[PDB]
């Protein structure tokens, strides 16, 4: 109310509200709205019932705020919330999301359009077991990947020659063709290309591949060759990975869809888009960006050894004076995978894992400025709690679970902003998309390179070109890296991110950029009696520092 | 019609440090004051070990379900291609490991964890 | 593994080789180890019970415990003295008596006592705490002498009347250290292993050492692994493979049950030593385990059985612990 509120009689105010909300704009005023307006004409007692313009303009502002939320034919108990919004209308706006809460969007080959898919948690019960994907999900996952790759290839400028589906190769011979699909080994043990139409065999004896790519099983490839019906051999003469596209050109095909929706989202009922505030937020980001710095550390910071703790203490000593905006720790937090202990005589490995994080809370006590001003991010490593329980330190499921709450009951209480996410995690800045992914890449692509019968900066160039042209974080079949059936969309590089935080302990540090995106390659947290960590300036500039 | 008034949840290859006794222990059908002590030697068992073993069994179960193969409904031949709608003959793919089986297994994990004091197992459930 | 504790030289520059580090690859060999040493030398003792840091000296005559007790301590020590008169007598030649009792800003005295014992004797140290690495890393002096660790962790307080139970624990540890060291010297002079590198419950370690040296004299790569419960294979073992996944989780065992009512007599029998008999009795297949290692292990188990038949307690214990070593992934040289 006002300083001198006067309780109203609802019947006499009824015409003033009803006229505005039922003849000019709006509809179907409820009792809650009328009671709210009673309170807020108590907040506007000044000469009211004889003063028109002030209450009328407040009502039209109310309408201008209300009519942008859904359709709003009824006014529920949110009305007080929009009135608080009215009061408040007289760094934030950035979000970090994990692979668990990413929205699902299918792709339809017959409608050439992305389709929203309801999340199982929002509509389903989810109290017993809602996280288990259905059987046909793994059937359709490769179909979805192939459809997306087909669309991406056919949108290319050069291709307007046309490829031919595999099954249409039975009746012709001694004619050149062009085709693409999954590359794998058949049951017999020969090289084959698989397509939704069918599969053929590959002749490799005279192949000249395009250099600069890691030709690996499980990767989309473009094959030009001559069919031969005497056997079933598609004699290959050239081979190249499909080209990639920048962010804006892929976006405009769907305008600007609300995939990573922070301003607005789409769901089953409606589809939403936005480009008006993109330039405004770009201009906002262009300023005070140097003040909003975020620094990342190396991989596999084991919290058991004394040397790592001492180096970390020195890093925090240098850092506490100037706390950044975001701080990220990546890699495993224990040098030995945790699993079943057959002996009760010694400390349980789970208890040791709990103990290791407890000391970190103690070390946070002497760096209060960092704990007070900078949020903290933790990303699980290859041999942390849940994975190593069944993987025992080897590669496992990629949509990895976050750090369990039961073993982090003190870090959440000491620090004020800590977020645990999956191994692939996506953050949403004002005008930037950043993704972080921690695993082993160079060794994997080196060991599984395909063989062709016939200065270290080139290897990272090949790796980046391959991972960006393929457009999928895990270009490997289900034999190598098992993936949860439904969450595969999280690993998709549909509209490629602005910056990629690609950490590989088997690769040297790099700061390359390619095709509208830039990639950073942090190394291990320590090496050769030294420790290092890197920071990235939001103005597309990078810095490297070493403190031993 | 008479049925079994209880289910089963068995942990294989359970080891006793003091006696080196190897036996499979049933968490549901077995009576109390026998889960906590070895059969031959009457020595009490560690409890967080029991919780860890249950968690490991559950996680291995989930992984095994997630890595299962696909079988055709009419002819029981196995799927041999990465992308394909259905069998060349009539019939639609079905999973080797049905969903309701693992759902019931998780239900009985829930009941077992609720009956005794098992907090880390409850946390393991909660993260799902 | 290759050299063992029984070290000797055959230089035939010894001073020049001891002012600097003596190189071993050119000159090394292992002699016989029937008797390790005639031991007559002092001992140390530092213990912790989760603020219950405790110390004792074999040649000392005082006991001080960091922050009714004295009388109970004396009576309990005397009581277990008469109750283990025989064991004390038979291990007096290892460790030998009432001592002064004390129950003691105070947390810095560990450094002082360690320094005092450092300049007082040159005495093996026995450690018993759940925080052995912490104690080693917070007392810099403890790295200057050989130490033997006897970690028996997971000790807790009853929240009431912890004095009698802790007194019992400390007194039984003190009067059983002699039997402990007797068993340790037996195992060491039987298995050619240094004292400090041994432990009471490290049966798997001796298995690894003996099997590894038997393979080293053979032409078989050891696949030795450290700080990881996976066999070493050149890095290929880090990748996920289906057959490995299925052999890892194939742990269920079948059984036979034939219900019914029986009027005939039925006998109940027990079967024991099944795994050892199974092992001793009995290119194309890629999942098969190496035949050479299997044969070597069978021969080793057979010789252990034969030696244990001829009144060897250590061989009997090894035979008993073989199965637990096989199942346990924590042991090194472990292959699923
Ligand atoms: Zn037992
Ligand atoms: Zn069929």
């Amino acid at each position: 109310g006002n300083v001198l509120p006067v309780k109203i009689q609802p019947p006499l105010l009824r015409p003033l509200a009803y006229r505005v909300l039922s003849r000019k704009y709006g509809l179907s005023i409820k009792s809650d709205g009328l009671s709210a307006l009673a309170e807020f004409v108590g907040t506007n007692i000044g000469a009211n019932w004889r003063q028109g313009p002030a209450t009328i303009k407040f009502l039209e502002q109310f309408a201008a705020v209300w009519k942008q939320q859904e359709r709003g034919l009824f006014i529920d108990q949110s009305g007080v919330k929009e009135v608080i919004q009215e009061m408040k209308e007289r760094r934030d706006y950035f979000k970090v999301i994990n692979a668990s809460q990413q929205q699902r969007f299918s792709y339809n080959p017959h409608k050439m359009q992305f389709i929203f898919v309801p999340n199982k948690k929002q509509n389903g019960l989810g109290g017993i077991a809602g996280f288990l994907p259905d059987i046909e999900d793994k059937v359709q996952m490769f179909l979805t990947r192939y459809y997306l790759t087909n669309d991406r290839v056919m949108r290319n400028e050069n291709f307007q020659m046309s490829i031919t589906p595999i099954k249409n190769l039975l009746g012709r011979d001694a004619q050149n063709f062009l085709l693409l699909g999954l590359l794998n080994k058949n049951f017999k043990g020969n090289w084959s290309l698989e397509d939704p139409s069918g599969s053929v065999e590959i002749d490799i004896s005279q192949t000249i591949p395009t250099q600069g790519h890691y030709y690996v099983p499980g990767c989309m490839v473009l094959v030009e060759g001559i069919y031969y019906s005497v056997g079933n051999k598609f004699h290959v003469t050239s081979m190249t990975l499909p080209p990639g596209e920048r962010r804006e050109i892929t976006l405009e095909t769907i305008g600007n869809l609300d995939l990573l929706g922070i301003h607005g989202i789409s769901n089953n009922n409606f589809i939403a888009r936005l480009d008006k505030d993109l330039k405004i937020r770009l201009h906002l980001l262009e300023k005070e960006l140097t003040d909003h710095k975020f620094v990342i550390l190396g991989a596999n910071l084991f919290l058991d050894d004394l040397k790592i703790m001492t180096a970390l203490s020195k890093i925090l000593q240098k850092l506490n004076d100037d706390p950044p905006t975001l701080l990220i720790w990546q890699g495993s937090f224990t040098s030995v995978p945790v699993f079943a202990s057959m002996s009760s005589r010694n400390i349980s490995s789970s208890t040791q894992f709990k103990n290791n994080f407890d000391a970190l809370a103690t070390l946070l006590s002497r760096f209060d400025n960092l704990t007070e001003n900078t949020t903290m991010i933790f990303i699980p490593g290859p041999n942390d709690l849940w994975g190593s329980m069944v993987s025992l330190g080897a590669s496992g499921t990629l949509p990895q679970d976050p750090i369990p709450s039961a073993f982090t009951k003190k870090i959440n209480k000491v620090c004020k902003n800590v977020v645990w996410s999956s191994n692939p995690t996506r953050i949403a800045y004002l005008s930037q998309e950043i993704v972080i992914f921690r695993d082993d890449l160079s060794g994997r692509f080196k060991r599984h390179r395909l063989e062709f019968p016939f200065q270290k900066v080139q290897e990272t160039r090949k790796l980046v070109k391959t991972i960006l042209d393929q457009g999928h974080l895990s270009p490997f079949l289900d034999s190598l890296r098992p993936i949860s059936w439904d969450l595969d969309h999280t690993l998709t590089l549909c509209p490629i991110p602005s910056t990629m935080v690609l950490c590989d302990t088997t690769s040297a540090q790099f700061d390359l950029t390619y095709n509208g995106c830039k990639v950073i390659n942090p190394g291990s947290f320590i090496h050769n009696r030294r420790a290092r960590y890197m920071e990235y300036v939001p103005s597309s500039k990078k810095t490297i520092q070493e403190e031993i | 019609e008479f049925k079994d008034p209880s289910l089963s949840l068995v942990v294989p290859d359970f080891l006793c440090e003091y006696c080196f006794f190897i036996s499979d222990i049933d968490f549901c059908k077995a009576a109390p004051e026998s889960i906590f002590s070895c059969v031959r030697c009457h020595k009490a068992f560690n409890q967080v070990l029991l919780q860890e073993h249950l968690i490991q069994k559950l996680r291995s179960d989930i992984e095994s379900y997630l890595i299962q193969d696909l079988r055709c409904s009419r002819c029981h031949k196995v799927k041999r291609d990465y992308m394909s709608a259905h069998c060349p003959c009539a019939g639609a793919w079905e999973g080797t490991l049905p969903r309701e089986s693992i759902v019931q297994k998780l239900n009985v994990f829930k009941q077992v964890a609720k009956y005794y004091g098992f907090d880390i197992l409850l946390s393991c459930i909660a993260d799902l | 593994m290759d050299l063992g504790a029984s070290v000797t030289f055959r230089s035939k520059a010894l001073g020049k080789g001891i002012q600097q580090g003596f190189e071993m690859k050119d000159l090394s060999m292992a002699e016989n180890e029937r008797y390790l040493s005639g031991f007559s030398m002092d001992i140390g003792y530092l213990l912790h019970f989760p603020e219950f840091f405790s110390l004792f000296k074999s040649w000392g005559d005082t006991i001080t415990i960091l922050v009714i007790n004295a009388s109970s301590l004396g009576q309990i020590y005397k009581q277990m003295f008469e109750k283990k008169k025989g064991k004390i007598e038979t291990y007096s030649y290892l460790v030998d008596i009432n001592f002064e009792f004390v129950y003691f800003k105070l947390y810095r005295r560990l450094s002082q006592e360690t320094t005092k014992l450092k300049e007082e004797r040159g005495f093996l140290l026995l450690l018993q705490s759940p925080f052995i690495t912490k104690l080693l890393g917070t007392i810099r002096l403890l790295n200057q002498m050989p130490i033997v660790k006897l970690s028996l962790n997971e000790v807790l307080l009853p929240q009431l009347n912890w004095q009698p139970t802790l007194l019992k624990k400390l007194v039984n540890h003190v009067l059983s250290s002699g039997s402990w060291i007797s068993h340790l010297i037996k195992l060491s002079q039987y298995s050619n292993i240094p004292i400090c590198n041994l432990r009471l419950d490290s049966m798997d370690y001796i298995i690894d050492v003996l099997y590894a040296r038997k393979l080293k004299k053979e032409n078989i790569v050891l696949w030795w692994n450290e700080k990881a419960p996976l066999p070493d294979h050149g890095g290929i073992q880090n990748d996920f493979d289906l057959n490995t996944s299925w052999i890892m989780n194939d742990s269920e065992f079948p059984k036979i049950n034939n219900s019914g009512v029986y009027d005939n007599v039925v006998l109940d029998v027990g079967v024991d030593n099944l795994t050892v008999n199974t092992i001793l009795t009995s290119e194309f297949v890629h999942d098969a385990f190496s035949n050479d290692a299997l044969n070597v292990l069978r021969g080793m188990l057979k010789e252990w059985w034969d030696e244990a038949l001829k009144e060897n307690s250590t061989a009997d214990l090894l035979v008993n612990s073989l199965a637990s070593w096989v199942q346990n992934p924590n042991a090194k040289l472990f292959d699923g």
